[PDB]
């Protein structure tokens, strides 16, 4: 198992200190010689280390979202896909969310004698998704490279920070195809991962 | 060398990783260490929880959240390290260096070197865990900053008995990915699951709410006789589960927002408690229903405006969302941001829609609207309305223009 | 022949269809017109004409409403279970009846479809199929559990 992991390391990246730093926890955590031998033979804890290295990636963040957050993400992705430039805003996202809720309700037959959340409550969901970097502002440079660039950036006032919360332009990081790859099919909103 | 490990729930892997990379011998610890996770992940909690079980580790705590820029961050390191070294080993004769003299990282290295030389008389080599919480949370931040603290202690003389062992905490993933080639030991914090958040809130904020004055009133008011602490615990616990299951799709999985919702709704939920409400929390749910039907995070005829102002704000919306092509035909893109226009258009449309000429009250109402910020301009500082370069746009949504039109009996719904 | 309450229910649904078909800014609709109001009766006539009744029930108005608006477990079986259980809970809650457990909900639903079961072998499959529907509702919080648990409509 250790040889397989070493071969994988060699194939993937050839900076040896990376493998050194990967090995260090295995030696450090060992409590007894028998435990050390069993761990180094099984060599399973490198998989745990590697998955924790991957836990805050796009898939890891996406697996933690809620139902309403996921639905709004899907609706935003649909608008981005339909757009020529991929841009979208809060108004279009909520319009699509309302439209898809209406469609889901309609496909449920009416009985002879699912909530559309209010536009104010959806603001918290939007704020959550903007911070988790699923969205991004239209031309967000993000982290500047040097102190002088940060100075000129903090001196200037971007229009995107002044215009209302409902009309800020965003672009998408996870394209709808990636969502359909990742989103489980058991999800109720999965059927809308297609156009 | 051996370090005991606290049993931090839902952070066991990271507690083991901090049992690693942290020990008494500076020859068994790295020069840099990064713990990463988004807000509300427990990194500040877990790191302090681990340090609070092993006092012999000499830790120095700083927060770039308070320290606005890099100069305070540099100066605080020298100040707190010097004070901590005095607190730990006082008997050695030392001379003070002013932390306000640290204007450059080179000067920080110089001061650290001088202080360690002053402690050279120590018998054993010892660690100094300088801790920075939320490095990327620093507001005056740039990409090149972090390398300066990555590659710092190698400029120190390795003969020194005191070795600095930096620890960083970070929020964003786009910050880490610029420094992956350095192979810095990294410990990751993923967002909690719902089952984890609910149990964390139950374990943390249960007893604090359980004995608040609001219940200290209601227990006596309802003359509860057989009450015990276990009943208090269960009744308080049910509240957190109800709020979580009600507002999980709204808050998400964040502890802070759930705590705030609990804080706001707890007195009102307690108010509904009667003699028959306890020992049947279902009735408690079935009586405080309206608490669980609205978020109640709102801070509180919404606009009461003059008629001239109302028609000016109708005409401005018409200007902002009607294409200029139609001004010669109709009078003779809602989801998009409003387009700009000129005052010449606004005055003409206002004259064409009011049921007025150019008395000063019209311009006064327009300037009042601008001061109210119901209409925006293309500038931020040194407003110069009369300059021809300024352009105007609407800063009011459609839902309010509709009510204004209803209140003035106007039919904007037929112009689009 | 239209029953008197069917007229009351028809005007309700025609308002609902006219509401949905309404454009966002202009009041003019495009698909639903007065002809469609006749169509609802005309379709309801034919639907009722397929069976041995000369009295249009409110149910046959809903069927025409569905067909005109539309313009593991099978999808139809899942939703059919939903509309049956969801209205059952809303009925007893609004009427303030005694609370019922998930098992009682499953037994109630199987009682409603006694004749659709071809054999007692199919009974166990449908009974097993029923709990999956419940868990899906709880999975996305369509029916909130209150701690055996009691199910209440989510906001
Ligand atoms: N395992 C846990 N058990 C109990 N409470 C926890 C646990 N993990 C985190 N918390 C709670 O999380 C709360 C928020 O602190 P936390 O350490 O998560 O902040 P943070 O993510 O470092 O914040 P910031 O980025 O704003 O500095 C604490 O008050 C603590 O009670």
């Amino acid at each position: 198992n250790l040889n397989r992991h070493i071969r994988m390391n060699f194939e993937t990246f050839r900076s040896l200190p990376t493998l050194k730093n990967s090995i260090i926890p295995l030696v450090a955590t060992s409590k007894n010689f028998g435990s050390l031998c069993t761990a180094i033979k099984s060599c399973s804890f490198l998989d745990i280390y590697n998955k924790n290295q991957l836990s805050n990636n796009l898939t890891g963040r996406l697996q933690s979202l809620s139902d309403l957050e996921l639905a709004i993400l899907i609706s935003a992705a649909r608008v981005a896909l339909r757009a020529k430039d991929g841009s979208f805003n809060f108004n279009l996202a909520y319009a699509e969310y309302e439209k898809m809720i209406k469609a889901i309700n309609s496909r449920i037959p009416t009985v002879a004698p699912i909530k559309l959340w209010l536009k104010k409550d959806v603001k918290n969901v939007w704020e959550n998704l903007v911070q988790l970097d699923f969205f991004t502002e239209k031309s967000a440079v993000g982290l500047r490279d040097n102190a002088t660039a940060a100075f000129y950036a903090s001196n200037y006032q971007f229009q995107g920070t002044m215009i209302p919360f409902d009309l800020r332009s965003y672009q998408m990081q996870i394209i709808l195809q990636e969502l359909r790859r990742i989103i489980p099919k058991s999800n109720m909103y999965y059927s809308w991962t297609q156009l | 060398m051996n370090v005991t490990t606290p049993e931090v729930a839902f952070r066991e892997y990271q507690t083991n990783c901090l049992a690693s990379y942290i020990s008494a011998d500076p020859d068994i610890t790295p020069s840099n260490l990064i713990l990463q996770g988004y807000s509300g992940t427990g990194k500040t909690y877990t790191l302090k929880k681990y340090f609070n079980a092993n006092p012999n580790l000499h830790a120095v705590w700083l927060e770039p959240v308070e320290l606005v820029s890099w100069k305070p961050l540099l100066q605080a390191i020298a100040r707190t390290v010097q004070y901590k070294l005095k607190t730990l080993y006082p008997n050695i004769p030392t001379t003070d260096y002013d932390p306000l003299q640290v204007e450059e990282p080179f000067l920080l290295v110089k001061t650290l070197h001088n202080i360690f030389v002053q402690y050279e008389s120590l018998q054993e080599k010892t660690c100094l865990f300088l801790i920075l919480d939320g490095f990327d949370s620093l507001q005056d931040l740039d990409a090149a900053l972090f390398n300066k603290y990555i590659k710092l202690n190698e400029l120190l003389p390795k003969d020194s008995k005191i070795n600095i062992k930096f620890i960083y905490t970070m929020l964003e993933t786009s910050f880490l990915q610029r420094y992956s080639t350095h192979c810095i030991p990294t410990v990751m914090f993923p967002r909690y699951n719902v089952d984890e958040v609910s149990t964390i809130l139950v374990m943390s904020r249960c007893g604090e709410l359980m004995e608040d004055s609001c219940l200290r009133k209601r227990i006596i008011e309802e003359q509860i006789t057989d009450c015990t602490d276990d009943q208090f615990q269960n009744v308080a616990a049910n509240f957190i589960h109800l709020i979580v299951q009600a507002f999980h799709s709204y808050t998400g999985n964040d502890i802070f927002a759930l705590n705030d919702l609990i804080d706001f709704k707890w007195p009102k939920y307690v108010s509904r408690i009667t003699k028959e409400n306890i020992f049947e929390p279902l009735a408690l749910y079935k009586s405080a229903i309206k608490l669980f039907l609205s978020t109640d995070d709102n801070l509180s005829q919404t606009y009461d405006l003059s008629i001239i102002s109302k028609y000016l704000l109708i005409a401005s919306y018409i200007c902002s969302y009607l294409e200029p092509r139609y001004d010669a035909s109709i009078f003779s893109p809602r989801y998009l941001q409003p387009s700009l226009f000129a005052i010449e258009r606004l005055l003409a449309i206002f004259q064409a829609i009011f049921p007025m000429k150019a008395n000063i009250e019209v311009f006064q109402n327009l300037s009042e609207l601008h001061t109210l910020k119901l209409i925006a301009t293309t500038m931020n500082k040194n407003i110069d309305y009369l300059s021809p370069k300024v352009r105007w746009k609407v800063n009011v949504p459609w839902e309010i223009i509709k009510e204004i039109s209803e209140s003035v009996h106007f039919n904007i719904s037929d112009y689009f | 022949i239209l029953t008197k309450e069917a007229r009351s229910y028809l005007v309700e649904k025609y308002k609902e269809l006219r509401k949905d078909d309404a454009q966002g800014f202009s009041r003019s609709s495009y698909r639903i017109t007065v002809r469609q109001l006749e169509s609802m009766i005309r379709l309801s006539e034919a639907i009722a004409r397929a069976n041995c009744v000369d009295e249009i029930t409110p149910s046959f108005i809903a069927e025409a409403y569905d067909l005109l608006r539309q313009s593991t477990v099978t999808y139809d079986k899942y939703v059919s279970m939903m509309n049956m259980i969801v209205r059952k809970i809303a009925e007893v809650d609004r009427e303030g009846a005694e609370e019922l457990t998930a098992v009682d909900i499953v037994d109630w639903y199987l009682l409603q479809k006694e004749n659709d079961l071809g054999s007692l072998a199919e009974y166990w499959e449908e009974r097993r199929l029923a709990f999956k529907v419940i868990k899906r509702l709880v999975k996305d919080r369509i029916l909130m559990e209150i701690h055996k648990t009691v199910y209440v409509i989510h906001p």
